[PDB]
This record gives structure tokens, C-alpha cells and sequence, in this order.
């Protein structure tokens, strides 16, 4: 959730 | 490598329960010899059960496991395992997200039967 | 050798699930540092799910399985997997019988949740 | 339930493999097809090869490890596993006393070879 | 996911067994604390030694197994699995090519010894 | 067990 996913889309 | 592809024995009812533990909405496909046989979705984060079924592997024994949450493949990782050369499980984890925790959908494959 | 004793990381969450292939009803004890935690107590020969449910393993971690049939302690296989470093199975078959398909009450526990 | 045998594919070549964690000597008799295909002896308190060989799976495929001590049987523990689908696994653990560490003779048996 | 990497308890001597199934000459290296602790090299498409040792799992237990053919890392499968939550077995095969055999090196990590 | 053996030959 939150964080750690939003983070890996975007790299 | 590949992986959450099992070679059953041919002709063969198995169970294949999946278990979610996700933020994450998971969709469990099920294909026996390539072409879809159970589709199991469902949303927890304690471990429920959000699908069993019981299946025949059919002609070819060809079993496999895919996972996808939002649109996305999950990271596979998988085994079989038999126990006293009679009891047979194959066993996937999957993972959506950065923790590392592959249990986002996990499922389990178990035979034989009855 | 002694089955179906599991030490688990303590004070952790685990789901605990059971399925039968039996004409005989199978009744699961899941201990959790020598106490009974869950049991489950049904009849399949499909392979049905006669229960399910989250446990904690405590300050010890130590996890027992017992199944027995009208009384009877059924013979136990088990073993442990681990996927990826992290991803927890623990594994057990039962024979309540004499065809040895150790199928009879089939019970996973998975580790870690959430 | 009974330890120590696997269905191998029939006619295949496997590695087998033993190693020594006790006091005493262990003698480790593999079978195939119910007849003796290798012996391996040794004593070691640090994981020394007591033996390593191929052998053929033979007519049925079905490998036996068996472990004594000075004639007497030791105690086994045994499962498969199947890493993608393709590399095989049976391993197998043995008991000659009483602290049940079960590597007083560890054997491992892979395939497929080459 | 990640491939190769086991988490041994701390402190805990450990063997480590590599065996060669491939035209290819095989670089196992083996990690402790992601520091080299051990390095076998050899060629062999009959399932050869090509290397045994005894480690200790030192201050975090982590060991990691890296193969590689001429320094090119080889895709790897791998999985921990415990019999009679004891004797543990920790288990790796690679890939140098295109046959997905996985046999090309197998690495055996078991414990505990003695 | 064993150690009893080995000692009676080493010794
Ligand atoms: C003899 C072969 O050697 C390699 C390929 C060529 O080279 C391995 O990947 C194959 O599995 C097989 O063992
Ligand atoms: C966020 O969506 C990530 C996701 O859900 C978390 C609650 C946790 O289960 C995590 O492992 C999973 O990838
Ligand atoms: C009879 O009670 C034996 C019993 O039930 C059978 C239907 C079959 O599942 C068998 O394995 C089990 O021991
Ligand atoms: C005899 O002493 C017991 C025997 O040898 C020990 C050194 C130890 O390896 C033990 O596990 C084995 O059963
Ligand atoms: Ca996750
Ligand atoms: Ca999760
Ligand atoms: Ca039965
Ligand atoms: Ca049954
Ligand atoms: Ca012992
Ligand atoms: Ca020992
Ligand atoms: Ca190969
Ligand atoms: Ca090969």
C-alpha cells in the first residue's frame, strides 16, 4: 500500500 | 527462472486453494494444458481463502499458477514438494508490491485425492 | 521421526488450513506451545476445506499438529519450505488407514501474513 | 509412513551422494529396483563424502536409501523437492541415537544429469 | 525474486556441495556476510564433486550462493526445506544456457553437522 | 555413540 508502491512505479 | 508451472500426472483431480494477503486486489488464473480452467479474485490481508476448486490435469498434466494485481504480473516463486513419494504439493508465492513478503496471493496445489 | 512439530519465528501470525479425503471425519488439533489453539473437526473426499484460521505462534514459536479419526491418531508426514528466504510453508499429510495416499487430513500452515 | 524411497523416472541416470555426522559408521545402502546398486561406508564427526556415485533408476524407476550402523537400522527421514519443474531433489536424513539431529547420515539424490 | 540466499542461524557450522552438469566450467562462490568464504571451480557433465567444505554461518547466518560460468552469473533456482524440524537442507541450481535443466552447477548447503 | 571403538583402537 501507499509508499512502497507508488515509489516502484515510478522507477 | 520459470515458474508456478507444475507437471501433474496426466489424467489427475487436484485441489488448488489461493490464499490473499494484499492491499492489493489479486486475480489467481489456473491454466491446465495453456487455456484458462479456474479464476479465483479477492481482497485480504489475514490470510483468507479466496478461492478452491477441485481440477483434472488432463491429457498433458500441465499445470500453472499466474498472478496479476492492478494490471500488473505478480513475481513468482514456487516448489513441489512430496512427501512418502505419495503426497504431492506444488506450491507458488506471488508478489505485488517492494516487501519482499511473496504472500500477496499464495496457492497451493495439492494431490492426489479422495 | 517425530511430524507435524514446527518451530515457527515467535510471536508471529501464521494461517492454519485444512482439507480432507476420507470416508472417516477428521478431527485437527493445532497446538500452540503444547495448548490446543484451533481444531477442526469434517468430512470430505473432495477435498474440502473443513477449516481455516489465524493463529499466533507465541513467545515459543512451537506449532503442533494431531489428527485423529473417531479417536484414533492418524499416522503424520510433514516437512517445512522455504521460498525466496521468506516465504514460510509447513506441511502435513495423515493416514487414517492402509492405502498410505497420506491425503486423509491434508493441513498447511503459511507464514508470514499480512 | 515409510521413508527413504522414491519414484525416480524410469531408466535414468541420478546422482547419489552420502555424507557422515556421527561416532559411529554409517553404512548407507541404495537400492534400485528392490536389489543393491551401491554401498557407501564411513565414519566422520565433520561432514566427510562417505560416498558419491551415478547409478541407473533402472525397469521401475524406484530408489531405496537405507542406513545402519553396525548392522543396525537407523531411524529416516526423507522428502522430494522440484525446483522449476525440472531439478530434482530426494533427500534423505538418518537417526542413530538419541539426540535426533538426523544427519548422523545425510544422502542426497538428484538428477536429472549432464 | 531473489535466488540463493539463506538465512542459517547464527554462528552454526554449515557443508557446502557443488556438483557439475555442464560443457561449461562452473564458478560456485559462497558468500558469508557477502564476503567470499568459499570458491570451487570445476568442469563435468556426469554430476562430479567438484567441491566440499565446512563453513560457519558467522555473526548474521546469512549465506548466499553465486554461480557463474567465465564470470557470467548463471539464472538460479533454490529452496530451504527442514525435515522433522531439524535437519535442514538448503539447495541451489543454475542455469548457464538454454536448456533449463538447472543441473549445470547444484549446490547442497546442509546443517546442522556433527 | 561410537567414540567407545575408536578410543579402544587409538588408545
Ligand atoms: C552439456 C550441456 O552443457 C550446457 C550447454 C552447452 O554448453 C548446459 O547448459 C547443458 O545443460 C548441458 O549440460
Ligand atoms: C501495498 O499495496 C502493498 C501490499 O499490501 C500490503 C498490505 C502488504 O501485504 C504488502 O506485502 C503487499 O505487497
Ligand atoms: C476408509 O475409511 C478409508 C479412507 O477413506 C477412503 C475413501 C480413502 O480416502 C482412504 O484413503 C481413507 O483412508
Ligand atoms: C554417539 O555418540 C551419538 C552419535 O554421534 C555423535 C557424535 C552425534 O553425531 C550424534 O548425533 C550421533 O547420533
Ligand atoms: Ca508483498
Ligand atoms: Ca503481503
Ligand atoms: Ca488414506
Ligand atoms: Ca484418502
Ligand atoms: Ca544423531
Ligand atoms: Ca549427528
Ligand atoms: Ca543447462
Ligand atoms: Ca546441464
Amino acid at each position: 500500500k501507499x509508499x512502497x508502491k507508488l515509489l516502484k512505479l515510478l522507477l | 527462472a520459470t515458474q508456478g508451472v507444475f507437471t501433474l500426472p496426466a489424467n489427475t483431480r487436484f485441489g488448488v486453494t489461493a490464499f490473499a494477503n494484499s492491499s492489493g486486489t489479486q486475480t489467481v488464473n489456473v491454466l491446465v494444458n495453456n487455456e484458462t480452467a479456474a479464476t479465483f479474485s479477492g481482497q485480504s490481508t489475514n490470510n483468507a481463502v479466496i478461492g478452491t476448486q477441485v481440477l483434472n490435469s488432463g491429457s498433458s498434466g500441465k499445470v500453472q499458477v499466474q498472478v496479476s494485481v492492478n494490471g500488473r504480473p505478480s513475481d513468482l516463486v514456487s516448489a513441489q514438494v512430496i512427501l512418502t513419494n505419495e503426497l504431492n504439493f506444488a506450491l507458488v508465492g506471488s508478489e505485488d508490491g517492494t516487501d519482499n513478503d511473496y504472500n500477496d496471493a499464495v496457492v497451493v496445489i495439492n494431490w492426489p485425492l479422495g
